[PDB]
C-alpha cells in the first residue's frame, strides 16, 4: 500500500 | 510463497488473532528485518481480533527495540491490542483503508478459586489496563481520563473517527 | 498448482467463505499483482457464499486502493460479501456466467449480556449495514433506501436479474 | 499425481460428490486446457453422486463458454447433477461404460424459520428445478412434461436406458 | 515408493476397501498402463473387503475396455466386490495364494422414508444384484440361479474351493 | 528415513498390529527384494501383537512364494499372527532376542444377528483355527493336539520356552 | 525458517509450554551450538507459560554443563519454570524488554490412591520446591525464606521488579 | 533435522514414553550405529517416564547384543523402563545431570475377564517384575531382596541417591 | 473467460 | 476411454 | 507372482 | 536484541 | 542381528 | 555431553 508504506 | 515475498519488501503481516506463536513470529521477523537493514522502514499490516496482551506487548516492544520506524496499516480491523499496535507505529506513519475499522476497550481475562487467588488476578489485569491505557494517552494525545472512559465498554470507531482520535495519522484511498 | 498458473495471468480466485485468512491472501495477490504491472488489469473470479465483513472491505478497500482495474466475474454464487465484491468490479467490467446466482441480504451477527452491550453490538452492525448499502447504492444506481428495503430478506436474483438491478454490467453468453 | 498425467492428455477428472471445492478445480482445469489449445476436444470422465446446484452450474456454464468441445464418460455413476453434467457433453460426444449407472430427480434442499423465510428457500428451489429441467429436456431432446414426471422421484438408468433417454450418445464396450 | 516401483511393473494394487476414490486412481492406472503398452499384461493385486458396488463397476468395465489382458491374484482376502472383480480377469489368469480366502455374498444398503421410495431402493438393489450375479455366473461357469441361492447369506470360500467354483483358475504353490 | 536404509540391507520390519495396509506394504517389500536377488536372504524383524488372520496369511504366503530364505527375527514381543509369522521363518533361521517374548492363543472375532448368521461366523473362525494350528504344528514339530490345548488361553513363552517348544531355532547373544 | 535464522545467529527460542518435548529440542540445541563453537554465547530467547519441572531442569543443566554463556531474554511473559530458566541465564546477561512479565510461584501436581502413595507424590513435590527454591536464592542473591515467602502464591512481576528482585541484570529499551 | 546431526555422533534419544514404535526407532538406530563402526562407543540420552515392558526390553536387548559399548546418560528424569535401560549402560558409562531424577518401582498392568484369565496376567506380570529386578540387582551391585524392597511402590531418587544406588556412576557437573 | 477478462 | 474419448 | 502374474 | 543479546 | 540375520 | 559421552 504505496504511496507511503511502502 | 506470497508472505515470504512480502516479507522481502520488509512487509510483516499479522492478520490473525495474537497469540505467543503469533508474537513470536513477529517478534523474530522484526529482529530480522531490522538486521538486514537497521535504517530501512518497515511496514505491520494488521487485520487482527486483538489477543494475548503479553504476546502484544512483546510486539510493542520489539518495535521500540528496533532502530527501523514501523509504520502501521490497518486492513479490515485492528481490535484491541491490535488496535494498540496500529496506534503503536511511527508517528505520522499509521495508516488505516477507508472502510477499515478500529476498535478500542479494556483487557479481558478469568480468575477462579479462593478470594485470595482472585485477588491476585484482579490486580494484575487492573494493573494491565492502567499501563495499557497510558500508552494509548501517548499515542493519541488524548487525555488518561479520555482514554480511561472511552475504554469502558467495547468502543468501535471509522477509520475517519480514528483519524479524529489520534489512533491513526492519516486514511489511504487511492 | 493450477491456481498458481492462474496467477500469472492476473486471475485471482475467490471460490470459498470469505474469513479473514481467505481476505488477507487476496489482499496479498492484489498488491502483487499491481506491483507485477500496475497497468495490467485484474481478473477477480468469485464463486463464494460470502462471509466476514470486514474481511470482505479489506478486499473491498484493496481493489479501490490498487492502480489496475479489477474485472470481477460471478461463477456459480457470488452471494452476501461475494455478491458486494462482485458488484464492486470496474465499472462495466463486471461480468456474471449465464447460470450464475447473485444474492444480497443484511449483515448477520449476535449479542449477549448486559443492555448495554447489546445496545453497543446493535448499534454497530446497523452501522456496517448502511456502510455496505451506501457503497451497494452507489455500485448499482439504487438509491439507499431500495437497496435497505430489498435486502430485508434474502434476495436471489439471476443472471439477467443481477444486470438489471445494476449489480453486474454483461452476462458471458455463449 | 496419476491425474496431472491425465491433464496433459486433456482429460478432466470429476470423480467426487460436487461441492465449490470441486467445482472451482474443474472451471480451473477447463480454461488451463481451452487455453493451452482451444482446438482440441476435452474429456470430463464423471463418476459423482452429484452435489450443490450453483456449483454444478459453474461446471456447466464453464464447459459451455470455451471454445473445444466437451466430451462426458460416465464411469461407475453419473447421479443429480453429476448426471446434468454427462447428459450436457458435446451432442454425440456423451459416453457411459457399459456398466455405469445414471441418476436423474429433482433438486434438494431445506428451509427454516419464518413463513417468509420458508417462501422464499421455496421459490428459490422450484426455480432452480424448471431451469435444470428446461435444459435436460434440451439435451435429451425429451418433452418438457417428460422430464418433469420422470425427475419427480430418484430415477435411476443402466447405460442402456441412459441411451435411450437420450442423456448418452455412445455405450464404450472394448 | 514400493508402490510406484511395482507400477513399473504393471502391477496395480487393490489393497484396501473399494470407495470411488480408489475406483478412479485403479481405472487411472489401469488407462496409463493401456497407454504405456497395449500388448503387455496387466497385474492387479487383491487383498480387500470390498465396498461400492457403482465403483467395483468401474473398475470392472475399464478392464474389459482396455487391450492388455488383466491377470488377478487374490492375496490374503478378496470379498465382496473384491472377490466380483477378483472372478474378472482374463481367464486362465486368475490366481490365489495357498491360504487366500474369497467370500461372496449379495449386496447391502439400505432405505427410509414413504413406501414409495423404499420400493425404489428396493428395485434398484435386487436389479443390482441381479446385474452383478449374471457376470459371476458367465466368470464361473455357474448358473444364475445357484450364484443366486449360494450368495444367499455370507459364502466363505479357501482357494480350492473358490478354483472348484470358479472363481479362479489356479492356486499358486511357491 | 532408517528403515530405507534396513531395506537396502534386505531386513523388512514389521513393527506394528498387523492390518491390510502393513499387510500389503510388507508383501510389496517381500516380492521388491526377491525381485532384487531371489539368491540373497531376507530377513523380518518382528515385535508385533499380531492382527488380522487374512492379512497375517497373506504375508505367510508371500514369505513361503518367493525364492529367497526368509530369516525371522523376534524382537521384543510376536504374539498372535506375529507369533505365528515368526514361527514360519525358513527352519534353522528363526531367531529371538533373550528377552523377547512370544505368545500363542485363538483366533479372536464377533458375530452379530440371526442364528444362521452367527452360525457363519463360527464355522469361519473355527476353520481359520485348525488352519493356523496345522500350520504351527507343522512348524514346530509339535502333535496337532498339543498345539490345540497349548493355544486354549494366552500362552505366553520366554525366548527359551519358544526355542524348545519349536517356534524358533536360536537364541541371539552377542 | 524464520528460526532456523536464528539458531544460526545462536539464538534458541523457548517460546511455548515446556514439555519434554520442548526440553529435548532445547536441550539438542544447546548442544549443537555448543559443539559449532565453544568460545561464542548462546541466546535463550524466553515467551512461555512454563510447563513441566523435569523437563524444565533438564535445559537448566544443559545450559550449565556447556562451555558457551547462556544469555536469556524475557520477552512478553516468562512464568514458572520459564522464569526459573531466565533467571538461570549467565549472571550480567538476564534481559527483559520494558513491558514484559516475570511470575514465579510454587510446584503444581497432584497424587491420589492410598495414604502412603500420597505421602510418596507429596515428598517428591515438596523436595522439588526447595530444590527450585534454593537455585532462585542463589541465582537472585535474595536470602531462602524471601523466596519461600515470595513463591506462595502466583507472584506477577513488571520487568523493573524482576530486576530490583534480581532474576534479571538489564532491561533492554531502545 | 537436528536428532539427525546428533546420531551422526553417535547420540540416540530416548526423549520419549517408551512404546513399540519408539523402541523400534531406537533398535534401529542401534543396529545402524553398530554397522557404521562396531569399536566406537554409543551414547543413549534418556528423558523418559519409562513405558511398555517389551518395548523396554527389546531395547535392552539390543544394546546387549552390538559390539559398541552404549553409555546412557539421564537427563530430567529416567523413570520406570527408562532407569532399567540408564542403569543398563556399559558400567562405568552410565551418567546424570547434577539435577535429573531416577525412579524405580514394580511393573504395571491390567487383568479382566475370568478368573483363569486374571491368572495368566498375574503369572505373567509376577515373572517380569522378577526378571527386570534381577537384572536391575546385576547391574547395581544391591542384592536382590533390597530391590524387591525399594521397588514395592515409587522410588524417586536424585542424581546422587542414583549414584550411591548404583544405578549411575557418574555425575556430570562442570 | 475471455473476451474480457483476460 | 479411446477411441473416441480421447 | 512370477510365474506367472508377471 | 543487540546491543548485547546478540 | 549378525551373525546370523544378518 | 562430552568430557565423556561423547
Amino acid at each position: 500500500f504505496s504511496p507511503a508504506a511502502p | 510463497d506470497i508472505y515470504s515475498r512480502l516479507l522481502k519488501d520488509r512487509i510483516i503481516m499479522l492478520g490473525s488473532a495474537i497469540d505467543d506463536n503469533v508474537a513470536n513470529s513477529i517478534v523474530s521477523q522484526l529482529l530480522f528485518l531490522a538486521a538486514e537493514d537497521p535504517e530501512k522502514e518497515i511496514s505491520l499490516y494488521i487485520n487482527s481480533p486483538g489477543g494475548s496482551i503479553t504476546a502484544g506487548m512483546a510486539i510493542y516492544d520489539t518495535m521500540q527495540f528496533i532502530k527501523p520506524k514501523v509504520s502501521t496499516i490497518c486492513i479490515g480491523m485492528a481490535a484491541s491490542m491490535g488496535a494498540f499496535l496500529l496506534a503503536a507505529g511511527e508517528k505520522g506513519k499509521r495508516y488505516a483503508l477507508p472502510n477499515s475499522e478500529v476498535m478500542i476497550h479494556q483487557p479481558l481475562g478469568g480468575a477462579q478459586g479462593q478470594a485470595t487467588e482472585i485477588e491476585i488476578a484482579a490486580k494484575r489485569i487492573l494493573l494491565l489496563r492502567d499501563k495499557l491505557n497510558k500508552v494509548l494517552a501517548e499515542r493519541t494525545g488524548q487525555p488518561l481520563e479520555v482514554i480511561e472512559r472511552d475504554t469502558d465498554r467495547d468502543n468501535f470507531k471509522s477509520a475517519e473517527e480514528a483519524l479524529e482520535y489520534g489512533l491513526i495519522d492519516k486514511i489511504l484511498t487511492h
